[PDB]
């Protein structure tokens, strides 16, 4: 099988002994990516004002969040300095390597600055076609407003600013595609419903104001238990991280 | 579920001619729907109410359905028909997989799928279970919620044929009504909880959202519906705010998030109306000359001015006025257009004040 | 009738068509059924076969039949059987295509085809008229040099057939075997001749099927009683064969030179 | 099914951290900056001694 | 700030009405004490003033285990939710 | 050469096809092999299947690459597999056909089909040219948001591939397992939205099949030396499975939309 | 991981032309450079993109290293060569431990640490199966993170000399192209989850510190 294909060895030593992918050296084996895609990531973060939000806020949602395994599409600009100079998380360059998923993700909602009440729903069977989020006012009635039947969470942020829910593979195929395109006209069915998870809406229920410095909605994610990365296809090509700030100025 | 979604409900019925010399023949399609758990809205009977929401009545598998996100399996459709021994024809049943309507169909093609035929020799009833063809495992409900939100598209379409025309005798009623129901096949399954597509009727009260609302401008209103020489050479129904010419009413600033191929409905007061539509070619659409309620509007523009053409408060006037607003999108020949607009007979009265129309849209 | 549904109707399921039926029919057979054996002798290239496209149950025509034309030996049907059917699909030009029909469609990358046959058909008369049809078949009958004469009702009578009681509304079935002078018919026009030779042969003509006037069709005087009546056809392969593999194009289909 | 579970609280006294003074003879509950959530500890051969503190 | 209660069937009959009508004269005493699980309060205990913009109220239900939908008759007719806010603006 | 003959040529068979080798293969497989399971939970129609037209080897395309346009990553075929391969057969107009090719006649009459593939790369050159082939395949690639940027013959290296030594004259065969969003996929262009559903969905394409140039061709400066080499392909399916049966004429094929 | 590594990555391929009669002698240095997982940038096949980051066709084990701080074990090198049957020439190809550059590089230097001699007489790949040479036990990555974080050096080189010289004929492409591929040995191991080296290049936008702008 040509991909591993390895004609005419020529080796003038023998193998290096095993550590058992660090259990000799180090407690611990390293051995499988899908150990480190269970390592939580930033999956989003950002700030919302009282001018972001509908004038009448109606216990309205304050972010529609798209799921993806692979991540959001980043944004790296002067108010996102992870983005800029750390790109991507380590899941999305797993992912990248993959074509195709079929499992579910675990989240983690941290909220800060606000007093009042945060209720969470999954919407499996409206998954966005944008690999970017929507935020307050600009998010549709019929997602910016709680919906029935939805399985959902709803926490006080006196008892716990601190959100933890697990979202499940709701798709009616096989797989789920690993990085798609936003760009795609020729399989829109594809793209609607057989890549992303279904949106999570993050909303306020209180009548609380939002303070001037506003509150911090940042996401976190991981692969769940059942998740798996499915097909082996090429990586794509990398950026280099040393290549955003240039140590020509170490420090800065 | 099983037991709730075994139980059958009923169709919109429909009337089997044997006298009709132009339909009752060999290869013409008596009734025909897409296929999925929920019904089409327009194969299901209904009740409208001026300002409020449309009753419909939604078979069990229609309305467990509506609570899920997936479905799959096969379906039971029973037909009953008001024969009796004199009567006697043959149809032609069929399920086309990956087809959504009639466009492509004929008698002759939809032998080519999955079918059955049916003898009426002596028999009222018959079910045809249907089977459940797709490339895909489960299958996204049609309907969702508001805005249209989580909605998709059948996957199949069922097609009723005449094989052998309805014969009846002189001593016996000509016309055959036919009752389609709907249950759930032994292998019938539901996927996922979302948002219920459906409300209970208790309250049918809705508040359609003000920032969509559009209007007749200051001055131009009272209206009535009537004629002008520019248009059709005044044989089609306008709205007007005056009898002097070129009194058009017209409408006010119309938003540009508004869908380019959307319809309008009033919201508020209406009037009353004395229209008529002549059957269109290739259609089963025609408009009785009757008085009817203002509930439909099509936005005809002309330059920098934007007039309203009325539409009647009824099923067929809500197919027709959004057929309207589509052709006028394509920019269809204004000569081809022509046949899908109400005709004028007589000036109507006026309104109490101005009209408020919301803007909608169908499949 | 006696019952909230009207009565129990006969089901007959082939593929994923099903036929229903309501009374008892009229039935024959052509010839003796047989296994074929000496159609290996024939080709060396390995027979395809394709039941759940071929064993389908498939409609055919509808003809209508009036009083005013319904008269002692009146053709309703006079057609080349198998060759009318599988061509019954045609163009703006009335030429033929085996690309639509599922059962066609492996007619069309064959050269060479074998099959038996069933023809059933169908009439759904009221309580009140009376009339009587029968459904015959002539082994390659458009050869015979007194094919014109054996088209009398009187001849039909002693070929192969059924019958239809227009009074009792029975259905009717006529299986009919595949006997030909050759171990395979033709699916297009090949192997003409040339300057010198004259070898020429019609597809698919293993005889010619008759439908005709036994008891001419009678109603009531009144008005508004049905003055006509359909008769509609199915047809289905038994054991159906096909060897000679090749394009689709590589032969043409001619406009069908029809019977007298 | 979906029973309910009227078992009664506890009470239970909210404490900030472990103990600060204790260094033997006892489990300490953390939360271990590593990949592998069990009882990790370093690996080890003869060319690491044991510590040389008693 | 969120409280959780289980409410028991406490009906001196065989069933409870599901579906009741507010205008009944004819049944009242159906309507009365055989209809809903009786009323449920919800108070304020002590001196800490509102907050101008208010305090919020959110009741969330369901059904218990206990609990059985018990005789299939018809559903009534239903509306449509897509028929609330239309699709013609898509967002909005 | 050391016979009157040349030499021995290992041959293989398929159907009625045969394919003729005479060297040492470059081989891989797109991903684990396996026996479907979950597409029997997609359609209650039995799936047909026909054999001795689909498990055929046919010839797909033949690519002349020249020494003047031979440069590294080069793309001598980036097609939609296996759209661009069952739909090869084009009218006046582009407009494919599944009508002609008896391997292609079962996507007329269906509308879900599923099968795995195997593709064969046949370059005859002689004795004294130098250069180097990677053909690769990406499952449903034109969907990825980096499709373009893995067209690169550094990318292609690390998805499943085979190489054709121009120095060797090796064949090469590409095993690409049926892997896809859905169970099936579509043989044409169905059930695409309304007025506000959007669901369009390209028939046949679970990924791209890639031939680029790993090492550029290479030639003597003589006159008389061939500064050209035609690229063969040659197509086949193992398990085909196809169902929903409908009329060949009720779904179109519209001219099929390419790759940048 | 192993499954992952193992797959064969494309490096920045070269020409080896025969009609050079000044590179084409022996003891002539074709191709070299450090040994490690990540490959050098320059030993990559880039794109670069004025005012945004470059792009680095980076080979699995490169990009799976990328991900983790230490790293071991052995590497294989595939040589592709595009000749046929008329072309011969000897390579020696050695690893050096210890070394990071051909400062002071020579084949009659190279010939004195673990190396191997190909013929390429009708054979057109070969693998060489470095060893792992180094004074600890892992060995830390060499590109790590933003203003160079956690960076450090590649620990041994590896070096194409010309032992016997190509030769080609006139009725024979004079030149013969060479391709390097890189893969990890059954003996290799990544050791600790780190920032990732690497990024998508999905976006390859980037905003340089405005501190730092002159003009």
């Amino acid at each position: 099988m040509e991909r591993t294909f390895t004609p005419n060895v020529m080796q003038p030593t023998p193998l290096l002994p095993t550590t058992n992918d660090g259990r000799v050296t180090f407690g611990e084996a390293f051995n499988d990516l899908k150990d480190l895609a269970r390592r939580y990531q930033l999956y989003w973060e950002g700030t919302i004002l009282e001018g972001n939000l509908r004038a009448i806020r109606r216990n309205s949602a304050l972010v529609q969040l798209p799921l993806y395994p692979h991540g959001l599409r980043i944004q790296p600009d002067v108010n996102n300095p992870i983005w800029n100079i750390m790109r991507d998380g380590h899941i999305p360059v797993i992912s990248s390597g993959f074509r195709y998923f079929r499992g579910g993700l675990r989240l983690r909602i941290v909220v800060e600055g606000l007093n009042s009440c945060v209720w969470v729903q999954h919407h499996p069977d409206r998954p966005s076609i944008f690999s970017r989020p929507i935020i307050g006012r600009y998010i549709a009635a019929k997602d910016a407003y709680r919906n029935h039947a939805y399985a959902a969470y709803v926490q006080n942020m006196s008892v716990n600013r601190t959100i933890e829910v697990e979202v499940p593979f709701y798709q009616p195929g096989l797989y789920g595609m690993l990085n798609a395109s936003d760009n795609n006209t020729a399989n829109s069915f594809d793209r609607l419903r057989f890549t992303g998870l279904g949106d999570l809406l993050i909303g306020i229920e209180g009548e609380q104001p939002i303070p001037k410095e506003g509150i911090e909605i940042s996401v976190y994610y991981s692969i769940a238990d059942d998740f798996s990365f499915n097909i082996f296809c090429g990586f794509p090509p990398m950026v280099y991280c040393d290549e955003t700030y240039s140590a020509a100025t170490p420090d800065l | 579920i099983s037991g709730i979604i075994g139980v059958y409900g009923l169709l919109k019925p429909f009337d089997w001619n044997a006298n009709d010399t132009g339909r009752n023949v060999g290869g013409h399609l008596l009734w025909s729907m897409p296929v999925h758990p929920q019904v089409d809205k327009d194969q299901v009977i209904q009740v409208m109410t001026q300002s409020k929401l449309t009753q419909y009545y939604l078979p069990p598998i229609s309305v467990v359905s509506s609570l899920y996100a997936y479905t799959r399996g096969s379906i039971k459709y029973k037909f009953l028909f008001g024969n009796n021994p004199r009567h006697n024809a043959r149809l032609l049943v069929a399920y086309i997989p990956g087809i959504s309507s009639d466009n492509r169909l004929t008698l002759e093609r939809a032998r080519n799928s999955a079918h059955v035929v049916f003898s009426l020799n002596e028999v009222s009833e018959f079910v045809f279970t249907v089977p459940y063809i797709t490339d895909t495992m489960w299958w996204p409900r049609k309907y969702g919620g508001p805005q249209a939100a989580g909605e998709f598209v059948a996957p199949s379409y069922i097609c009723m044929f005449i094989l052998n025309p309805l014969v009846a005798m002189e001593s016996v009623p000509s016309i055959v009504t036919i009752v389609p129901m709907i249950a759930a096949g032994d292998d019938f399954e539901v996927a996922v909880p979302a948002q219920p597509a459906v409300g209970l009727s208790r309250n049918i009260d809705v508040i359609y959202p003000k920032d969509s609302i559009i209007s007749f401008k200051s001055g131009y209103f009272p209206v009535y519906v009537g004629s002008w020489h520019s248009f059709f050479d005044s044989t089609k129904a306008i709205l007007r705010y005056g009898a002097v010419s070129d009194h058009i009413a017209q409408l006010g600033n119309i938003p540009a998030n508004v869908n380019r191929k959307a319809f309008w409905i009033v919201v508020g007061d209406t009037i009353k109306f004395k229209t008529k539509l002549d059957k269109i070619n290739g259609t089963e659409w025609f408009i009785p000359e009757g008085e009817y309620t203002l509930g439909y509007g099509v936005v005809w523009r002309d330059g920098a001015y934007a007039y309203m053409v009325p539409y009647p408060l009824t099923p067929l006037g809500e197919k027709i006025a959004q057929y309207t607003a589509s052709l006028l999108a394509s920019n269809t020949a204004i000569s081809q257009i022509r046949p899908y607009i109400p005709d004028y007979i007589v000036d109507s009265a006026a309104s109490k004040d101005n009209i408020l129309w919301s803007p909608i849209e169908d499949r | 009738m006696d019952r909230p549904e009207g009565s129990e109707e006969r089901t007959v399921q082939t593929s994923n068509v099903v036929l229903g039926e309501t009374n008892i029919e009229s039935q024959d057979i052509a010839s003796k059924e047989y296994s074929p054996t000496w159609d290996r002798l024939a080709s060396s290239e390995v027979s395809d076969e394709y039941p759940m496209l071929t064993d389908r149950w498939l409609f055919w025509k509808s003809v209508k039949w009036e009083v005013n034309d319904s008269a002692f030996g009146k053709m309703l049907v006079q057609e080349k059987f198998p060759q009318s059917w599988v061509q019954m699909d045609v163009n703006v030009n009335n030429i033929p295509r085996y690309t639509n029909i599922p059962n066609f469609i492996p007619f069309n990358i064959h050269q060479y085809m074998r099959a038996d046959f069933e023809v059933k058909i169908y009439v759904n008369p009221n309580d009140f008229v009376s009339g009587w049809l029968i459904m015959a078949f002539l082994y390659q009958g458009s050869e015979m040099f007194d094919y014109k004469l054996r088209r009398n009702p009187a001849a039909l009578m002693q070929m192969p057939h059924v019958l239809v009681n227009v009074g009792a509304a029975n259905e009717a079935t006529l299986k009919i075997p595949y006997r030909y002078v050759r171990p395979f018919m033709r699916c297009k026009d090949i192997l003409r001749g040339d300057n010198l030779i004259t070898g020429v042969t019609e597809p698919l003509n293993m005889g010619v099927l008759f439908v005709e006037v036994l008891i001419p069709f009678r109603t009531s005087a009144a008005s508004s009683a049905p003055k006509s009546l359909d008769v509609s056809l199915f047809v289905k392969m038994t054991n159906a064969k096909f060897t000679g593999m090749v394009d689709g194009s590589i032969a043409l289909l001619s406009k069908p030179i029809a019977l007298p | 099914d979906n029973p309910p579970d009227p078992t009664p609280a506890k009470f239970f006294v909210p404490i900030p951290s472990h103990s600060w003074a204790h260094g033997t003879n006892t489990s300490e509950p953390t939360n271990t900056l590593r990949l592998d959530g069990g009882v990790v500890g370093v690996g080890r051969s003869d060319d690491i001694g044991t510590s040389d503190t008693a």
